[PDB]
RNA sequence: AGGACCGAACCGACUAAUGUUGAAAAAUUAGCGGAUGACUUGUGGCUGGGGGUGAAAGGCCAAUCAAACCGGGAGAUAGCU
RNA sequence: GCUCGCCGGAAGACCAAGGGUUCCUGUCCAACGUUAAUCGGGGCAGGGUGAGUCGACCCCUAAGGCGAGGCCGAAAGGCGUAGUCGAUGGGAAACAGGUUAAUAUUCCUGUACUUGGUGUUACUGCGAAGGGGGGACGGAGAAGGCUAUGUUGGCCGGGCGACGGUUGUCCCGGUUUAAGCGUGUAGGCUGGUUUUCCAGGCAAAUCCGGAAAAUCAAGGCUGAGGCGUGAUGACGAGGCACUACGGUGCUGAAGCAACAAAUGCCCUGCUUCCAGGAAAAGCCUCUAAGCAUCAGGUAACAUCAAAUCGUACCCCAAACCGACACAGGUGGUCAGGUAGAGAAUACCAAGGCGCUUGAGAGAACUCGGGUGAAGGAACUAGGCAAAAUGGUGCCGUAACUUCGGGAGAAGGCACGCUGAUAUGUAGGUGAGGUCCCUCGCGGAUGGAGCUGAAAUCAGUCGAAGAUACCAGCUGGCUGCAACUGUUUAUUAAAAACACAGCACUGUGCAAACACGAAAGUGGACGUAUACGGUGUGACGCCUGCCCGGUGCCGGAAGGUUAAUU
């Protein structure tokens, strides 16, 4: 549910929270946790390579099963959980053989719901099948790009792909970007949309809420001196040049994709 | 078991001082200068062999040498090891 | 006011000590120069 | 509940006077701002010179910065004193 | 030595870091010490640091470093796997009393505990680099139970007062005791126990996980404190005897209760929130290979061992960082009384100090303060500076508003002491007694003693009762920036930067992009509700026309056009 905070202080006035009462209040399932320490956006040469990354809360990594290859064994959803490492929620599932795993939580999934993977699974949300076995027109998520590699497309809160066509060894997918892409029909997909679609209604409300998430401040190029940025300089607010990145490349319209290896799979660019 | 050659090198001298004199009279403890690399086990063995007494326990410490001016040139005395060797009650060295 | 030299013997040794000098070609060239000059103290090690 | 309120420690540095061969190569005194947070602090680590780092002042990078310091090319060159 | 003054959340005490003999004793006064110096952190000599349980070393990992092979690179080298290092974190165990001129949880006395090796006895399925559990983890909040600690009474010892009074509802001092061992308490968490089966836990598993039955209603784990014991001991106000008057020798009474009470402990708890909160070992457990009446494991007993290095001294400072015996800087720990909301403030305790030039004088002027007739901003670029306001309770409070605010708006009244209500109230605490008891660190009733606000009435002193210290000036119109934040270390704190929000644009994952001759790495163990760039800058109402110029995007007929031939 989406709740507006009352304006008892100026930093609360514009806050909008996404509050989900279904989520587990306790700690996560410890056997499926690992550490993930932070980078500050610094590579192994120690230099900043991605700007504006730093601080925020400590986070444990939850091992999520994107492969969904434990075929023929039913699983029951034990609970939905908050995962700090991503926009979607996750679901702890218990397989009939006693194994527990985390998966992405689809829209509509609740505790007690049964799921299954493989060629002979039912067409039901949370079930995973090869896209050869999924009807054309279906909405899916967590779509593999290569058979066996694990889901890479449509993982974020509220996302999904549509299977628009089937042509021999390939299916055509419409992605959230609007791109039409071919993928091998052997690739797996999970039926349904990713849950937590209200994620995009949140309003952070104050500067510190972005700092909690490990985003550091952006300084505008035009606020700088010429030595620092192409936009830098001027006595007063001045500009008078074509907008560029800090490294001098045009940043308003100039296309940057250059991958002749994967061009064959792209039926239609997002436009 | 320690070789007798080793035991004949570990004890260097008795230490004379008011603290040492009081240690002997009140606590039946002899104070010795010992080899820098001497262990409590070697000191105990050497005392029992060479002084022919029975040793209760050995406590040891390293004394750091003083920095001293000889004329103008600066010099430093050597570090050395001191042993407080407690004898059994009626030994009487 | 807080001045520039804030001593730490661990940091001193790790930054400028004998083993740090020996770990690289350029460090070994420091030692070579200082030996050639005839320095009494090659490094900060003590 | 809160980058909520008053206010010590703690962090800062708005005003004034003193000091200006100083008590001090940036402080003292009286007042001043924040004070559960985008807070503050200890230890250790990483980023290196057309390079870093910068909530951006050309700021900071050992009392040095519109290109650090040390050695070298080197007795640079100086229609100038 | 006697007085006086100063600090006392420190100007006292204990550490880390850093220093390294500055520590203690004797001796010296040339130089050093902003003067003198018999003194000294000065010179000279001698002494002084005692550990199975403190700390390091050691075992274990974090960030990160190094890295066999490897991949990559003119060379030098870069990156990284297996590994191996790396604490600021996890991992066994000791307390009280005494003692030196100078160390002490290290020495002595008393009383404990831990780990490991041997050996004896009894029983026995033992075994890992592998599996599982544990270790193992956030912020905020509330309340209860406690203790440290303090106050009062009692008790014991001492006193009867330099000047009116002081045998008492009088004055001064003491009234201390650990770890361990036993007890398992306030309280917290969890349903137990037994069989059968199993696509899981890189193979196995009696372990964990899952499924199904039967059966039982209490079973287990965690836990401050209290009490007992430790302890017929130790310590003890003082008193007595010496003194080489420096300090030793001898002896020791009481040693209880109530009430108050932490920011410490129960608490790694409980409640709640979103921003969702290390790892690895020690530890427990399961088995593999293998051993298989052996080794090996468990329990009791005895014995041996527990090395090495640090331990002096300063440590908000004359010993560290600042050239100085320098108004500077420097992390952690302890936290008495009265008053007070308080770690503020004033005055004190324990404890520590008077800041290493003095003596006079009492000019101008300078500095830091006090008070000021009448006037009251007339001063000045400018109320700069100063003066003023200042507490608690209660009454009362406007425009405007995003309905929270504005607000402590503004403004006003009360406030001391004594007595009474009530020889100390409401409230808190709760002894004895009594009753019960699934019987104890138990439940009910009971109210002694103790503690103790606030209010009202009456009186009373002063010029003045929030008496000192401490402690908002207030209001009106307006520009700018929404706001809290950030900034030119050392002349600029702002209207500048940032910000939540908005938009454009790139990016389909071996992503764009950035660092890098490369290998790689960040982006991200993310995947278009995501990530990068650029501009604008909460919110409200909005955001008009121009594609000629310069850029970018799409186009692919034609013109022109490279290497090549
Ligand atoms: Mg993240
Ligand atoms: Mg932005
Ligand atoms: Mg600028
Ligand atoms: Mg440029
Ligand atoms: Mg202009
Ligand atoms: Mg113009
Ligand atoms: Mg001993
Ligand atoms: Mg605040
Ligand atoms: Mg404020
Ligand atoms: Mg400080
Ligand atoms: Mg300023
Ligand atoms: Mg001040
Ligand atoms: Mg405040
Ligand atoms: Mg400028
Ligand atoms: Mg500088
Ligand atoms: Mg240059
Ligand atoms: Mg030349
Ligand atoms: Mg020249
Ligand atoms: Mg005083
Ligand atoms: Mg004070
Ligand atoms: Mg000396
Ligand atoms: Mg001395
Ligand atoms: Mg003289
Ligand atoms: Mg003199
Ligand atoms: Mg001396
Ligand atoms: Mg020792
Ligand atoms: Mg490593
Ligand atoms: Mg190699
Ligand atoms: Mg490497
Ligand atoms: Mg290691
Ligand atoms: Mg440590
Ligand atoms: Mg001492
Ligand atoms: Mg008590
Ligand atoms: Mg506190
Ligand atoms: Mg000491
Ligand atoms: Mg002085
Ligand atoms: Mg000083
Ligand atoms: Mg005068
Ligand atoms: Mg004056
Ligand atoms: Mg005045
Ligand atoms: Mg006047
Ligand atoms: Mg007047
Ligand atoms: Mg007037
Ligand atoms: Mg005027
Ligand atoms: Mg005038
Ligand atoms: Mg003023
Ligand atoms: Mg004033
Ligand atoms: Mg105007
Ligand atoms: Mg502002
Ligand atoms: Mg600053
Ligand atoms: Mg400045
Ligand atoms: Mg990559
Ligand atoms: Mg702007």
């Amino acid at each position: 549910a989406v709740v507006k905070c009352k304006p008892t202080s100026p930093g609360r006035r514009h806050v909008v929270k996404v509050v989900n009462p279904e989520l587990h209040k306790g700690k996560p399932f410890a056997p499926l946790l690992e550490k993930n320490s932070k980078s500050g956006g610094r590579n192994n040469n120690g230099r900043i390579t991605t700007r504006h990354i730093g601080g925020g809360h400590k986070q444990a990594y939850r091992i999520v099963d994107f492969k969904r290859n434990k075929d023929g064994i039913p699983a029951v959803v034990e609970r939905l959980e908050y995962d700090p490492n991503r926009s979607a929620n996750i679901a702890l599932v218990l397989y009939k053989d006693g194994e527990r795993r985390y998966i992405l939580a689809p829209k509509g999934l609740k505790a007690g719901d049964q799921i299954q993977s493989g060629v002979d699974a039912a067409i039901k949300p949370g079930n995973t099948l090869p896209m050869r076995n999924i009807p054309v027109g279906s909405t899916v998520h967590n779509v593999e790009m290569k058979p066996g590699k694990g889901g890479q497309l449509a993982r974020s809160a509220g996302t999904y792909v549509q299977i628009v066509a089937r042509d021999g060894a390939y299916v055509t997918l419409r992605l959230r970007s609007g791109e039409m892409r071919k993928v091998e029909a052997d690739c797996r997909a999970t039926l349904g949309e990713v849950g937590n679609a209200e994620h995009m209604l949140r309003v952070l409300g104050k500067a510190g809420a972005a700092r909690w998430r490990g985003v550091r401040p952006t300084v505008r190029g035009t606020a700088m001196n010429p030595v620092d940025h192409p936009h830098g300089g001027g006595e007063g607010r001045n500009f008078g040049k074509h907008p560029v990145t800090p490294w001098g490349v045009q940043t308003k319209g100039k296309k940057t994709r250059s991958n002749k290896r994967t061009d064959k799979f792209i039926v239609r660019r997002r436009s | 078991m320690i070789r007798e050659e080793r035991l004949l090198k570990v004890l260097r001298a008795p230490h004379v001082s008011e603290k040492a004199s009081t240690a002997m009279e009140k606590s039946n403890t002899i104070v010795l200068k010992v080899a820098k690399d001497a262990t409590k086990a070697e000191i105990k063995a050497a005392v029992q062999k060479l002084f022919e007494v029975e040793v209760e326990v050995v406590n040891t410490l390293v004394v750091k040498g003083k920095v001293k001016r000889h004329g103008q040139r600066i010099g430093r005395r050597s570090d050395w090891k001191k042993a407080y060797v407690t004898l059994k009650e009626g030994q009487n060295l | 006011m807080k001045r520039t030299f804030q001593p730490s013997v661990l940091k001193r040794n790790r930054s400028h000590g004998f083993r740090a000098r020996m770990a690289t070609k350029n460090g070994r060239q420091v030692l070579a120069r200082r030996r050639a000059k005839g320095r009494a103290r090659l490094t900060v090690s003590k």
